[PDB]
């Protein structure tokens, strides 16, 4: 394989991928052309460009001696390679409920600050990519320490996975099942601009003299952008700079390898050590599998930028795009009343796994949605208006009975209508599982689209319940709660 | 609480053409 012929298909990579949305129709028929570009290219390319000669374990003491160098507390725990989550840390003491066990001083991060200091600084001064995102230039200064054999970062990097679950590494019918989904299309997104970021940097490297001192300039494979942009997106963190007067990315060794459970975040900077801190979620005894709680996002984030499915996820939720219609009469008083309370005419909601399954932002949209224009006028006019719209997103003080019968009627058809828009039901999303042998991708990939469904499912089912609630007060003429 | 919470792989936007 010549390198013109590889820079004629990346130059050809960068054209598909730079050119416009073909509609979401064509989506999917667009995806399967960027991945056949994209495993030609790989095919004709030699892996990862580094590879080192031990297993991932045989690396882990250095990451310990090193950081205990560097003032990380390294004793308390083990790594070990667990079946559901791979590897992660096991206490080898108890460790008692929010115990500070783990802190990490900031040098031993990789930053963009780091990124900006390292042998990419010239280029970093030099593309307006690098230069604005700074979760891209953390891939490129992985990358570029990678292939550095002197790397300070070497035994953080050599006990880096090799490999993610992340959709980039999905196989095609794997990412089918997907089809009719809300995520597949953050699906495509993903893959369309890790394909065109590859292209880019590619010919960018070739062409910037800034980039001449790069490892990255002998060898930069498709397989090299795709790790790094899977270890940044799978492990990467928002902390204060030095000052503290900004916020940066960064990777944070030890740290990292602890995996996900419910609860609530313990970790925080410390800016005074200057080190990040750690305290123990819940007890951990000797012998038990160290987790924290990573945040609050869906199942469709974490399956998308961190690679796995958390069966019971508390906060998982889906979309719900919702607005007022320029052809509603009302629109410019519902409008400006939803302007005064600081919502947009249209935006996109959430919808989430409980009672009520909307936020007091969605709760405010759905209730000036069905106003009348005597209720309108009275949350624009008179000096009672402002403490109207104060309460709009109080589930204890409706506008009317009559308008929260409207909203949840809206919502039930609405949640009702997306459920009809997926390819499956539950109940076949249930029998797959059930009847077929499947990878963990595949799986991830399903539980996904069952997941949607049964949000919308629980949405339906709530909407209805609060539909016959409000009904009922508006015909024993209830007395309308008053905030005061 | 804390100060700086952390929030582990939190979700960043990866579209260029975008942002
Ligand atoms: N609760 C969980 N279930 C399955 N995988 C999990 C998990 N929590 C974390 N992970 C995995 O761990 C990654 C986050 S970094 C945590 C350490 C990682 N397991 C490693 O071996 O380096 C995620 O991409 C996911 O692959």
């Amino acid at each position: 394989v010549s390198p013109k012929e590889i820079l004629n298909l990346t130059s050809e990579l960068l054209q598909k991928c730079s050119s416009p949305a073909p509609g979401p129709g064509k989506e999917w028929e667009e995806y399967v052309q960027i991945r056949t570009l994209v495993e030609k290219i790989r095919k004709k390319q030699k892996g990862l460009s580094v590879t080192f000669d031990g297993k991932r374990e045989d690396y882990f003491p250095d990451l310990m001696k090193w950081a205990s160098e560097n003032g990380a507390s390294v004793e308390g725990f083990e790594m070990v390679n667990f079946k559901e989550e791979g590897f992660g840390l096991r206490a080898t003491r108890d460790i008692k409920a929010e115990e500070l066990f783990l802190w990490v001083p900031r040098k031993l991060l990789m930053t963009v600050e780091s990124a900006k200091n390292s042998v990419l600084g010239p280029l970093y001064s030099q593309d307006r990519i690098l230069q604005a995102m700074g979760n891209i230039a953390l891939a490129f200064h992985l990358l570029c320490e990678r292939a550095s054999p002197n790397s300070f970062w070497q035994p953080y990097i050599q006990t880096l996975p090799s490999e993610y679950d992340t959709p980039l590494y999905f196989e095609e019918d794997e990412v089918r099942y997907l089809q009719s989904t809300q995520a597949i299309h953050d699906v495509f997104s993903q893959y369309k601009n890790t394909a065109r970021q590859y292209a880019y940097f590619y010919k960018v490297i070739q062409t910037h003299p800034h980039a001449n001192k790069l490892p990255l300039k002998d060898s930069f494979t498709y397989e090299d952008y795709r790790w790094a942009v899977s270890s940044v997106m799978t492990r990467q963190n928002q902390i204060p700079t030095e000052d503290g007067s900004r916020v940066t990315l960064a990777l944070i060794p030890l740290w990292d390898m602890c995996n996900h459970t419910n609860g609530l975040i313990t970790t925080g900077y410390n800016l005074e050590d200057d080190r990040c801190e750690c305290v123990a979620l819940q007890d951990f005894r000797a012998g038990e599998q160290i987790y924290i709680f990573y945040g609050t996002r869906s199942n469709a984030e974490f399956v998308i930028h961190s690679g796995f499915f958390f069966d019971n996820n508390s906060h998982d939720r889906v979309k719900i795009k919702l607005g007022v219609s320029k052809s509603d009469r009302l629109y410019a008083m519902k409008a400006e009343v939803l302007a005064r309370a600081g919502i947009p005419t249209s935006s996109v909601f959430a919808l989430h796994f409980t009672e009520p399954p909307i936020s007091a932002q969605l709760l405010a949209f759905l209730r000036v949605f069905c106003m009348t224009e005597e209720e309108l006028k009275e949350h624009l006019l008179g000096d009672s208006a402002i403490d109207r719209i104060f309460t709009l997103g109080n589930s204890e003080f409706p506008v009317s009975w009559d308008n929260e019968v409207k909203l949840w009627t809206f919502l039930e058809d609405r949640a009702s209508l997306l459920l009809k828009t997926y390819k499956t039901t539950i109940e076949e999303d249930k029998s797959v599982l059930k009847n077929h042998d499947l990878s963990v991708r595949a799986k991830m990939a399903i539980k996904l689209r069952l997941g949607e469904k049964e949000i919308l499912e629980k949405a339906v089912k709530s909407a209805a319940v609060n539909r016959e609630y409000y009904r009922q007060q508006m015909e024993e003429k209830a007395p309308l709660p008053k905030y005061e | 609480t804390l100060k700086y919470p952390i929030e582990q792989g939190i979700v960043t936007n990866w579209d260029d053409m975008e942002k």
